RNA sequence: GAGUGAUUUGUCUGGUUUAUUCCGAUAACGAGCGAGACUCUAGCCUCUAAAUAGUUGGCGAAUCUUCGGGUUCGUUAACUUCUUAGAGGGAUAAGCGGUGUUUAGCCGCACGAGAUUGAGCGAUAACAGGUCUGUGAUGCCCUUAGAUGUCCGGGGCUGCACGCGUGCUACACUGGUGGAGUCAGCGGGUCCUAUGCCGAAAGGUAUCGGUAAACCGUUGAAAUUCUUCCAUGUCCGGGAUAGGGUAUUGUAAUUAUUGCCCUUAAACGAGGAAUGCCUAGUAAGUGUGAGUCAUCAGCUCACGUUGAUUACGUCCCUGCCCUUUGUA
């Protein structure tokens, strides 16, 4: 009766499973500098996990399941508080290249179309299918 | 180079390429201190 | 060494102390055949029916003027 | 995720080689602390005593050419335009009379 | 079509609960009650069910739409809306005796389960950083 | 077609009086009038130092102006609008018609 | 003051400040009738004006405040009575 | 606090003297009769007058 | 009606307050049996309204001090839950009972005031308040700049206070206060 | 005096962990580190080892605290 | 009325009130201002309405499904619960108990959303208080072209042995670091800028929409929540100081405008004598908006989010109010 959609399961497990599936598919092309960059100015170090690209793409897909968005919107989503040293902290947007590349990879995998009104990206006819299948696989 | 009051004479060496002219004509005078006066501190204010 | 005496607060005389932090209270001993009543100085908020635990009960506070 | 004490010597030689020649191992020029050197024009990373040596050389160059920044450096004052009226005091209080 | 609509309020968070004849469904913003953040404030959402009884909850489908405020405020608004929706359903489609029993149980446990807490932020006043606090005074 | 009457003011009483006059006219004419749609009020705040100098305690004047907006939707191709609009006027309220 | 009071005002206050007599400035205040100072009804019942006069010695400031009368017809004053004035309908 | 000002007291006295017949012991009734018998410029003021009128009625019943 | 258990793990109806004085000032059972120690209630509108706030609620409220940690009631509730779990895992009886015993044992029964001082008795409400404050302060001081976590420090403080051993900061402070007051009699 | 805490287990500390630690009623990285003079990270890593081997029951597994008990 | 008079009484013995607020007594009677009332604001609830707000459906569509349901778009009717803003109601010491001078009121209970929400206004009489540097507000004095008018080009207002005030950042596991997951409000815009594409970032580039409940924008803010590593080490706390490179504003950036990348990484181990602010959605923590604004916020004016400990008193300190009293 339950666990027929992404909203019906824990989002931590959901994004974990989405990243696992995306890695297994092997159709995602991780960018060359993946192990060379920070995910935003507010961050101090590069990601600890070498596979951070797959996790970021999984998070992007999971959020697109909830609401259509664009690169700037996802920059706000993944941005955070930046410590300016001796000055007080302030909000800072994340980088943009990583989100753009992940979204383009999802489009390649056919998990993301463009909004019919041409105002961002929406989870695809196949993206919804795949994500709901992952959710019902989570089940329990 | 005018420093606001006078023209400081300066020869342009090859070492000054890539620098502003004003950086070689100081506009102020280095400070040498003078035994603080009455208003300094709070004991001498009276 | 005076037995721990538990006394209920029958009524509150009024505030006292340099800054009015203490309260004068009339207290009635709980386990007491003669039902002993005295006046004590208390710290902190106290109301009627509160049970105080006097370490020694021979002392009596001076009545408020 | 491993303590440096568990690491063998050849690993350390590998790492130092990468550090001395970052450009060979696809480390971009924007990742280095000495890019487009004012004298040589090379882009490299200054390691160990090279950092102190280059700092000394830069200060000497600026002072010798009598740049405003060099003069302030050699006088011992702040060089980035900070106010020096109240902060930066590391001396002894001086009385009046 | 047996259906009622109620609302719970707290600070600025407001939750609107639609309760209709159903098969024992509890949804908030499309997510199950067991996957809401923060995790510690989940027994708060379960308190209505625990106190009143799931036996008298499985007959309804109740969907809650919460917006505004923060996480704690939204949790409290959601629980209040849940209780009020159940009471309204039992007032409009069940006997007043069960209505009174429901109200008695909820009120006896917690008064805030049924009536909104009126506390709201007090406006800041110049000369200080907040409503009552004042900037430090230097007397010399 | 949909005629949009937008009425704006800084005072509620004249604005409501004009709205009521227009609704009464439309009803009398037997028109398809859509009730007064009340837009959120716009509050323009100016907080200023009371003193013309820098002396004294820091006291502030909190001036504010309020703007209220009303919308009316009409289905009226006939010449009746000009009559209804022209008859009812009131100072402080500005009206305009749009052919949406 | 006399003209304003005869015109029907509840009260009037006229203040003239400046170098009226001698070098040191002074303020002269003339009050007649009853006048309110605080509250919202001030905005409705009180009418104020300020002006300046340049005489040989300097500038003199004039302030005039008039408390309008309760006019039910809304011509000589506010149409609404004072909030604290309760009027009784005679039986 | 809860001390009625001379405005409220005088209004209540005048209303009781002039409309004793319409003044009953019920606060809602006194409020209603005040609404129609007096022009009061503030609802809180009217409610204060009605409350003090009820309080006065309670004493009038007991004695002069 | 179902029985209410704190955190759905600890029973309240089996808890007893030894001090008849503090029976009416330590709310645990009956109307005070609340599932979570996080209830957004107004316990300061009147004087003694705070006496009805659940004791675990009071502990959580007092743990969120030293403004570095101001407003973090959720973190403090997590700390309390972990500490209670450690209490049960270490001693064997109800952690809420252990907390009640610690509160009963940590309250000074006589103090000093400026009326040189004068020895005075302590009202039950202030007794409970000071017990809670002393326990929380001891846990905080023990945890500061230590490998031991705040939860472990709180667990140790509560266990020592409940046992009455002169190792808890709260018991030591209580003894200090009573001894000074006795000297000042 | 500084805490000279080792970063990786010595053999004596290792068999000490495998013999006596499993016998404690209360098992946490802090207490284990205090007892065996090891870093808390190493203590908790060894505790995951013990949990995987099944010699300890995990009771609390928060990111800010982990607690184990004898099995 | 009392005094030759300056002046008194009214304007009080007493009780009460935040209150010269009331009761009452009364050589005074009758009044005014101030207080209160009042305006805005916060609740909580019933009539008006809502193709610039939304719901309940109905109808198509596309996913999953444990087959009974769940999620999801694209839309023609019913309705205003939610949203908005008009009109009203509601709370006042009215009801019960006690107390009080058959008062004024006070305490508790009940009913309740609420049994003192916060602001604005704010009297007589004064200060040699600040402002001539806000003003085509201004007397007098000075100056009026080798100008104290105005403009133009540079420099300064930032200059540093030192003392003081308001602040920001920290001193750490109630933590920092890499992830993952999510909740605002006040309000702003011709300038906000969506969305594509480029770039490691900063930012660049083509421009949708909006002069606005229509677009920015469902304003995806932080603190906070769950996980990973680090574990008492000045270290993965702190990020001052300094070197190199690099974007953008602007005629111009040196005395670094600001931001971005790498590197350097200081004092600080909870702060002496002293001293400030604060009673509930408050303190404290946390970020956002606006003012300033070509660029520059650690400042101010507001907004929400998380949310307490303590007291419900006293006149001891610092002061204020009223009366009597003494005064060179």
């Amino acid at each position: 009766t339950r666990a027929t959609s992404i909203k019906d399961v824990d989002q931590h497990e959901a994004t974990k499973s989405i990243a696992h599936f995306l890695k297994k598919s092997g159709k995602v092309k991780v960018p060359e500098w993946s192990d060379l960059v920070k995910l935003g100015v507010n961050k101090e170090l590069a990601p600890v996990d070498p596979d951070w690209f797959y996790t970021r793409a999984a998070s992007l897909a999971r959020h697109l399941y909830f609401r259509p968005a664009g690169i700037g919107a996802f920059k706000k989503v993944y941005g955070g508080n930046k410590r300016r040293g001796v000055a007080p902290n302030h909000f800072q947007t994340s980088a943009g290249n990583c989100l753009r590349k992940a979204v383009q990879q999802l489009e390649k995998i056919k998990w993301v179309e463009k909004h019919p009104d041409g105002k961002g990206r929406i989870l695809s006819k196949q993206g919804r299918k795949d994500l709901d299948r992952i959710a019902t696989s989570l089940r329990s | 180079i005018y420093n606001g009051k006078v023209f400081n004479q300066t020869e342009i060496k090859p070492e000054m390429i890539g620098f502003y002219l004003g950086e070689f004509a100081i506009s102020y005078k280095p400070v040498k201190h003078g035994r603080p006066g009455i208003g300094a501190t709070h004991s001498s204010r009276f | 060494m005076d037995k721990l005496t538990l006394a209920r607060v029958t009524k509150v005389i009024g505030r006292t102390g340099s800054q009015g932090q203490c309260t004068q209270v009339r207290v009635e001993f709980i386990n007491d055949q003669n039902n002993r009543s005295i006046i004590r100085n208390v710290k902190g908020p106290v109301r009627e029916g509160d049970i105080l635990t006097l370490l020694e009960s021979e002392r009596e506070a001076r009545r408020l003027r | 995720n491993k303590r440096a004490g568990e690491l063998t010597e050849e690993d350390f030689d590998k790492i130092v080689t990468i550090m001395q020649n970052p450009s060979q191992y696809k480390i971009p020029n924007w990742f280095l602390n000495r890019q487009k050197d004012i004298k040589d024009g090379k882009t490299g990373q200054l390691l160990s005593t090279a950092v102190d040596n280059k700092l000394r050389e830069d200060l000497e160059r600026m002072k010798k050419i009598r740049l405003h920044r060099g003069l302030r450096h050699y006088w011992g004052l702040r060089v980035r335009g900070q106010h020096t009226k109240t902060t930066g005091r590391k001396g002894r209080t001086v009385g009046v009379s | 079509v047996q259906s009622v609509q109620t609302f719970g309020r707290k600070k600025t968070a407001t939750a609107v609960a639609h309760c209709k004849k159903g098969q024992g469904l509890i949804k908030v913003n499309g997510r199950p009650l067991e996957f809401l953040e923060p995790q510690i404030l989940r027994i708060k959402l379960q308190e209505p069910l625990l106190l009143v009884g799931k036996e008298r909850f499985q007959d309804v489908d109740i969907r809650i739409r919460v917006s505004g405020g923060g996480h704690v405020a939204q949790i409290y608004a959601v629980r209040q809306a849940l209780a009020k929706a159940l009471v309204a359903y039992y007032h409009k489609y069940v006997d007043e005796q069960s209505k009174r029993e429901l109200k008695n149980i909820f009120a006896a446990y917690d008064k805030s389960l049924l009536v909104a807490d009126p506390r709201r932020r007090e406006s800041k006043k110049f000369g200080g950083p907040g409503a009552r606090a004042r900037y430090q005074k230097s007397y010399r | 077609h949909r005629i949009r009457l937008t009425l704006t003011s800084q005072n509620v009483k004249p604005l409501e009086k004009v709205c009521a006059q227009l609704i009464d006219g439309a009803k009398n004419e037997h028109l398809i009038v859509k009730g007064p749609i009340r837009m959120p009020t716009k509050v323009l705040r100016i907080t200023t130092r009371k003193t013309p100098c820098g002396e004294g305690s820091k006291t502030w004047d909190r001036f504010q102006m309020r703007i209220h907006k009303r919308l009316i939707n009409l289905h009226a191709p006939a010449e009746v609008l000009r009559q209804i609009t022209s008859i009812s006027i009131e100072p402080g309220v500005d009206i305009e018609v749009t052919r949406a | 003051l006399r003209f304003i009071m005869e015109s029907g005002a509840q009260g009037v206050e006229v203040i003239v400040s400046g170098k009226l007599r001698g070098q040191r400035a002074k303020a002269m205040k003339f009050v007649d009738g009853l006048m309110i100072h605080s509250g919202h009804p001030v905005n409705d019942y009180i009418q104020q004006a300020v002006r300046h006069v340049q005489l040989r010695q300097g500038v003199i400031g004039i302030k005039v405040k008039i408390m309008l009368p309760y006019d039910p017809r809304g011509q000589n004053g506010p149409r609404n009575a004072l909030p604290d004035h309760v009027q009784i309908v005679e039986p | 606090s809860r001390v009625r000002t001379k405005t409220v007291k005088k209004a209540s006295r005048v209303l009781i003297e002039k409309y004793y017949t319409r003044m009953t012991n019920d606060f809602h009734n006194n409020k209603r009769v005040c609404d129609e018998v007096a022009i009061i410029g503030s609802k809180p003021l009217r409610n204060k007058i009605a409350g003090y009128i009820t309080h006065l009625m309670r004493r009038i019943e007991r004695g002069p | 009606a179902p029985e209410v258990a704190l955190f759905g793990k600890w029973s309240l109806q089996s808890v007893n307050v030894s001090d008849i004085s503090l029976v009416d000032y330590i709310p645990v059972k009956e109307k005070s049996a609340k599932y979570l120690p996080h209830s957004a209630g107004r316990f300061q509108v009147r004087r003694f309204r705070k006496a009805a706030c659940p004791i675990v609620e009071r502990l959580a409220n007092s743990l969120m001090m030293h403004g570095r940690n101001n407003g973090k009631k959720l973190m403090t509730v997590r700390i309390v839950k972990h500490a209670f779990e450690i209490i049960y895992l270490l001693t064997g009886e109800n952690p809420v009972q252990v907390l009640v015993n610690a509160v009963i044992n940590s309250g000074p029964r006589e103090d000093s005031t400026r009326i040189r001082r004068q020895a005075v008795d302590v009202a039950p409400l202030r007794r409970v308040n000071q017990a809670i404050w002393l326990l929380c302060t001891g846990a905080r001081e023990a945890a500061f700049r230590n490998v031991k976590t705040i939860a472990e420090c709180l667990a140790d403080e509560l266990i020592n206070a409940a046992k009455g051993s002169s190792n808890s900061y709260a018991i030591k402070k209580k003894d200090e206060l009573e001894r000074v007051a006795k000297s000042n009699r | 005096d500084k805490l000279n805490n080792m970063v990786l287990f010595d053999q004596a500390t290792y068999d000490k962990l495998y013999k006596e630690v499993i016998t404690y009623k209360l098992i946490t990285p802090s207490v284990v580190s205090e007892r065996l003079k090891v870093r808390a990270s190493l203590a908790k890593a060894g505790l995951k080892e013990l949990q995987a081997k099944g010699l300890v029951k995990c009771v609390v597994h928060h990111h800010g605290q982990v607690v184990y008990t004898r099995a």
